[PDB]
C-alpha cells in the first residue's frame, strides 16, 4: 500500500524537531507517515499536501510555542497550518493534537478562526521530552480512532 | 620560518601545562581536582583556538598529556563517583583525542568509555562523552566493531533524541565517522539499529547548516553500501539530501578559515580518500554530497596552495566524470565549481545521442575519459558514433592501435558507461533499452547489438544464443543466458 | 576594431540600465515599479534592436541585470499580486533570458514560472509567459522534464487553441526547443499530451510563414524519433510539411540579416549540430526540413565568411548523401543550394541501375561516399557493378587495399544503402526485392545475392540456413532466420 497512515501538520519555525521525533517514533513502530518537507526556501505553496490529507487515516497536528499565530484574525485562511488543519475537519479525519510541554492555546479563541476553532475541544497528548515512549504509547491508543 | 613562533608558543604553553598536570597528580579531591582539570581544559581549549597555527601547539600539548600522567589518570577520573570530576574529564579528554591519543585509549580502559555510555542522563556528560565516541568512531574498524557489540552506538542513537545543539552535532558526527570507518559489518548494523531513521531529525533540523549537513553525509555513505541501500531509502532520510546540498554554499567553509596559512581548517588525504567513492557511487545523493564536501575543500586546499593531492586521491577524473555524463544540475554545479577551484579545465556535458554523433563527438568524448592519446587513430579511422558504438576488440586492437589488453579493457569500460547512458530515440522503435534495463541496468548497454541487427520486442522471443553471442555481440555468457531467457518468458506480449 | 564602439554603446546604456534598475531596488509601488520595469525593458529591446551588434551590449545588459538585483527581483515582481506589475515583469524577463539567466532561472525559482503558468487568461502574460517557457525549454534536458512534468508543457498545448500571434509563435518555437532538447523521455510525453496534432492548426496557419515553418520543424524533429513516428503520422500534421518547405525560400533570412558583419541572426555551432540529425533521418519530413534550414543558415554563414562550421559539423556530406541517393525534387533542390552556397562541388544524383553499372560509375560513386583514396585500386582491378554488388571482406581487404578493419566497415556501410537504393530489373524477375523489403526494409540490401543465386519467390521455400549464409552472402544470423522463416510461411502460395 503507497497511501500513508498518518499525516503530520507542524508550524514551519518551531514544530520541526518535535514533528520528525514523532514521525520517527511512527514510522519505527511500522505506521506509514507523511510529513511535507516544506521548510526550505522554495516553500511557499503546495496545494497537494491537502491531497495528502485527504490521502491519510490519521492527522497530527505538533501543537508548539507560537506554532498558532498565523491562525489569529486569519478570515482569509492564507496559512498552511490552518489550511492543513481546515482540510483535516473538512473531511472529517482522526485528528490528533500534540501539545508541546510548554504548548497552550491562545486566549483569543475567538480570533481563532470559526472553521477550526473547535481544536481548541479536541483531546489530545501533553508531550514531555523525558517520557517518550510513553507519549508515543498515548499517541498510538488515539491512533485507534477518536472523531470527536 | 614561523615554525619557531609554534616553539616559542609551545615553550609558553608546556610549563603551564606541567604545572596545571602536576596538580592533578596529587589526589587532591574534588575541589582541586575540579580546578586542575579546569587549568589543563582551558590550557588545550586555547591552544586549539590560536590563529598561529593552533593545532600544532594544541597536538604537542595531547602529545605532553599522553607522554606525561598518561590518559590514565583521566581515565581514572572518568570512573570517580563525583559527577563535577567526571564531566570536567571527559570535557577535557573530548578536546585531546588526537590520533596517537585514540590509538592509546582503543587499548586501554576502552571499556570505561563504553561504561559511560550508560550515564546517559547528566547533558554535560552526554555532549562529552558523544564527542568522544564520535573521536573513538574515527580510529579503526576493530574500534568500531567494539563500540557497536556494546553499548556505544545506542548511546548515540538514543541521544539523537535529545534537543542538545552540540550534543546532536557530535551524534551526527559519531553516526558519520561510524559509517566511514567500520566498514561492512557496522554499516549491516547500523541499519538494523534504524540509524538511517534516527538520522532523520538531524538531518530536517532547522537552527543549524552543519547538523543537517553531517547528518546527509551519514547516510549518503550508507547509501553508497549496495546491501543497505533499501532499507536507507525506506528511511525517508535520503530525500533530504539533494534540497540541503542544492541549498548551502561550498565556499563557506573557506571564509570561515582565515588567509595565509591558515590550517584551523581541511581534511587530511585519508579523511578526503573516504569522500571519492561517494563520487563514484549509483546514487544521487552520494554524488551531491560528495561533490560538495570535496568542493568545500577544493576552495580550503586551493586557498593553503595545496591542490596536489586531488591528483592521486583520483578526484579529478571523477568530478571529470560527474560533469560529462550528468543529468542534474545540483551535481554538475559543485563538481565544474570545484574543477575550477582546483585550476582544471572544464568538460563539456556531452551529447547523449551516441548514434548520431560524428568525427568530433567522438574525439571530444575521448578527451573526457581521458583516452586523448588515441585521438590521433579514431580520427584516422574515422570512428564516428555508429562505429564507436560497436567497435570490437580486434579492431580496438589492430586498426586502432590499442595494443595493450589491459588498456582495452579500461576503454570497453569507459564505453560501457556510453553506452548505458546514450539515447537511442533514432534506432530503438520498440524501446528495448526500457526492456533490457527493467531486467538489469547493465544490460541497457546492449540496445544499441540488439536493434542494429535489427532486433525488436516482438522479435526477441525468437533469438537464439548464437545469434546475442555473434550478432548482437554479448560477451558475458551470463548476460547471454538471462536476457534470453526474460525473452522467452515475455512471450504472453508478443502471442497476442 | 569595431568592437570598441560596442564597448562605447556599452559605456552608454549600462549607466542608464543602473539608475532604471536602482529605480527597482526601493519597493515604490505598483505605479513606480510599472515605470522602473518600462524604462528598462525599453532599454534592452532598444540593445537588442542596435544594427551595430546589438545581442552583444543586450547580452552586456543581460549580464548586467544578474549581476546586479539578478533575475531575484523580477522572480519577486513576477508574482506580485498587482497584473501591470507581472505583466510588465513577465516582458522584461521574457527579453534576457540569455544562456546564463536561464541557467540562474533554472536553479532560483523556475517553480514561480510554472506558478504562472496557470495564469492562462491574461494575453499580454500569456505572450510574456509561453517566450519565458520557450526560453527555457531551451536550456537542458532537466529542465525540460520538470517543466513537462508539472503544467508547463500543458500551458503551451492549452495557448495553442488561442489566435493571438506572438502567443503562437511562442508556442510553435516552445515545443520545437521542447522536442530537440528535452531528450527520449520528454518526446515520449510531448507525443502522449497529443502535442503532434496540436501543432497542426499553427502548421496550417495562413497569415504568418514562420509560425508554419516552425510548427512543421516541431513534428519533423517529434517524427525522427522512431518510437513515436506511427503516432506523429496518425496526427495527419507531417502531410503539411513538404507542401510548405516547397513553397518557402532559404535566401529569405540571409536578406532579413543585412550586408557586413551583421550578427543579427544566424545559429551557433550547438543549435546547428542539432538539425544535421533531420539530413540524416529516413523520414522525407525531416529530411526537407533540415535542408531548409540548414540552407538557410548556409546563406547567412557564407554571408558573414562563417562556413567552416558546416564541415566539422559534419553536414557537408550529410547534404551530399542526400543530393546522391535523391528521390525528390523538393529535398535535392535544397541540398544542392546549401552545397553552391558552401562553395562545395555538387554531386550528380547517381544511377539506380547498379547492376549495370561499368567502371565508370563505380568510379564516381566511390569520390561521392568519400573513399576516392581507393579509386586507382578499384580502376586497376576493373570492378564494376556486378562485382561492386558481390564485393566480400576478403577481396576488399586483399585485392582493393583497403587495410584497415574499421574502414571496411564503413565501406559496407556504405555499399548497403546503395544496395538499398538500387533498381533490380535486369536481375529480379519475381520481385524478390519487394518480398524481401516487406519483411523489414534492411533486408531490400540481400536482393541481388539472392537473385545472383538464382533464387526466387518459388524457389525460396526449400533454401537452407547455410545456403543463405554461404551462396547468398547473408552474414547476420539473425537475418538469415527471419527471411528463411518468412519463406517457409511463404509456401502457401508457391503450392498453387
Ligand atoms: N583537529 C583539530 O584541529 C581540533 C580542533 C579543536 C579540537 N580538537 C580536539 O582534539 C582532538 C583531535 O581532533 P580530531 O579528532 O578532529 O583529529 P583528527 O586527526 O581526527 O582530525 C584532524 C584533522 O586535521 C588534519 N591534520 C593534519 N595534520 C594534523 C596535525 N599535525 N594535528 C592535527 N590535525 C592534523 C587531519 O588530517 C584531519 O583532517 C579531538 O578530541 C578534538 O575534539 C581538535
Ligand atoms: N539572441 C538574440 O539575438 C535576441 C534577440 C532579441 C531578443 N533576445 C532575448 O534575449 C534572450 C536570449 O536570446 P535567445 O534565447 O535567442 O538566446 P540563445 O542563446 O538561446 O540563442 C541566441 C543565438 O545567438 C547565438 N549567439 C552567439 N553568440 C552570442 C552572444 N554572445 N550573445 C547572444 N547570442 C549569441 C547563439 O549561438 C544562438 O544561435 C531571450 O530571452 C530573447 O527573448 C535575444
Amino acid at each position: 500500500g503507497d497511501t500513508p497512515d498518518v499525516f503530520i501538520s507542524y508550524r514551519r519555525s518551531t514544530g520541526n524537531q518535535l514533528a520528525s521525533l514523532i514521525k520517527v517514533l511512527l514510522q519505527l513502530r511500522g505506521y506509514r507517515v507523511f510529513i511535507d518537507v516544506d521548510k526550505l526556501y522554495a516553500g511557499k505553496f503546495d496545494s497537494s499536501l491537502l491531497k495528502n490529507i485527504q490521502a491519510a487515516k490519521h492527522f497530527i497536528l505538533v501543537l508548539t510555542p507560537n506554532s498558532l499565530d498565523r491562525l489569529l484574525n486569519d478570515d482569509n485562511c492564507e496559512d498552511w497550518v490552518h489550511k492543513e488543519l481546515k482540510c483535516a475537519f473538512e473531511h472529517q479525519k482522526n485528528i490528533i493534537p500534540i501539545f508541546d510541554t510548554a504548548f497552550e492555546f491562545p486566549t483569543k479563541e475567538d480570533q481563532i478562526p470559526n472553521d477550526i476553532r473547535m481544536i481548541t475541544k479536541y483531546n489530545g497528548v501533553k508531550w514531555v521530552h523525558d517520557y517518550q515512549d510513553a507519549c508515543m504509547a498515548k499517541v498510538v491508543r488515539f491512533i485507534t480512532g477518536e472523531l470527536n | 620560518g614561523a615554525g619557531t613562533e609554534v616553539q616559542d608558543a609551545l615553550e609558553r604553553a608546556l610549563p603551564e601545562l606541567q604545572q596545571a598536570l602536576s596538580a592533578l597528580k596529587q589526589a587532591g579531591g574534588a575541589r582541586a581536582v575540579g580546578a586542575g582539570l579546569a587549568e589543563v581544559f582551558q590550557l588545550v581549549e586555547e591552544a586549539w583556538l590560536l590563529p598561529a597555527v593552533g593545532r600544532e601547539v594544541a597536538q604537542g600539548l595531547c602529545d605532553a598529556i599522553r607522554l606525561d600522567g598518561g590518559l590514565d589518570l583521566l581515565l581514572r577520573l572518568l570512573q570517580a563517583p563525583e559527577l563535577e570530576t567526571r564531566v570536567q574529564a571527559a570535557r577535557l579528554l573530548e578536546q585531546i583525542l588526537v590520533a596517537e591519543n585514540r590509538d592509546r585509549v582503543a587499548r586501554i580502559g576502552l571499556g570505561v568509555i563504553l561504561n559511560l555510555a550508560k550515564e546517559r542522563e547528566p547533558v554535560e556528560l552526554a555532549r562529552s562523552v558523544a564527542g568522544i565516541l564520535e573521536h573513538m568512531f574515527k580510529h579503526s574498524e576493530e574500534t568500531c566493531q567494539r563500540l557497536v557489540a556494546a553499548g556505544g552506538l545506542d548511546a548515540v542513537l538514543y541521544w539523537c533524541r535529545r534537543t542538545d545543539p552540540a550534543l546532536l552535532r557530535h551524534c551526527a558526527l559519531a553516526l558519520g565517522n561510524c559509517a566511514l570507518h567500520g566498514g561492512q559489518a557496522v554499516q549491516r548494523r547500523m541499519v538494523e539499529k534504524r540509524a538511517a531513521e534516527w538520522l532523520f531529525p538531524l538531518a530536517f533540523s532547522k537552527e543549524d547548516e552543519l547538523l543537517r549537513l553531517h547528518a546527509c553525509l551519514a547516510v549518503a555513505v550508507l547509501a553508497t553500501n549496495k546491501e543497505v541501500e533499501r532499507e536507507v531509502e525506506r528511511s525517508g532520510t535520503l530525500a533530504l539530501v539533494e534540497p540541503l546540498v542544492a541549498s548551502l554554499d561550498p565556499g563557506r567553509f573557506a571564509r570561515c578559515l582565515v588567509d595565509a596559512s591558515d590550517t584551523s581548517q581541511g581534511r587530511g588525504p585519508d579523511d578526503l580518500q573516504r569522500l571519492v567513492p561517494l563520487l563514484d557511487s549509483n546514487r544521487l545523493e552520494a554524488q551531491c554530497i560528495g561533490a560538495f564536501y570535496l568542493c568545500a575543500e577544493a576552495a580550503i586546499k586551493s586557498l593553503q596552495g595545496k591542490t596536489k593531492v586531488f591528483s592521486d586521491i583520483g578526484a579529478i577524473q571523477s568530478l571529470k566524470r560527474l560533469v560529462s555524463y550528468s543529468t542534474n544540475g545540483t551535481k554538475s554545479a559543485l563538481a565544474k565549481r570545484a574543477l575550477r577551484l582546483l585550476g582544471e579545465e572544464v568538460p563539456r556535458p556531452i551529447l547523449p545521442s551516441v548514434p548520431s554523433w560524428k568525427e568530433a563527438e567522438v574525439q571530444t568524448w575521448l578527451q573526457q575519459i581521458g583516452f586523448s592519446k588515441y585521438c590521433e587513430s579514431f580520427r584516422e579511422q574515422q570512428v564516428d558514433g555508429d562505429l564507436l558504438l560497436r567497435l570490437t576488440e580486434e579492431e580496438l586492437q589492430t586498426d586502432l592501435g590499442m595494443k595493450s589488453g589491459i588498456t582495452r579493457k579500461r576503454f570497453f569500460r569507459e564505453l560501457t558507461e556510453l553506452k548505458t547512458f546514450a539515447n537511442y530515440s533514432t534506432c530503438d522503435r520498440s524501446n528495448l533499452a526500457d526492456w533490457l534495463g527493467s531486467l538489469d541496468p547493465r544490460f541497457r548497454q546492449y540496445t544499441y547489438g540488439l536493434v542494429s541487427c535489427g532486433l525488436d520486442r516482438s522479435l526477441l522471443h525468437r533469438v537464439s544464443e548464437q545469434q546475442l553471442l555473434e550478432d548482437c555481440g554479448i560477451h558475458l555468457g551470463v548476460h547471454r543466458a538471462r536476457i534470453l531467457t526474460a525473452a522467452r518468458e515475455m512471450l504472453h506480449s508478443p502471442l497476442p
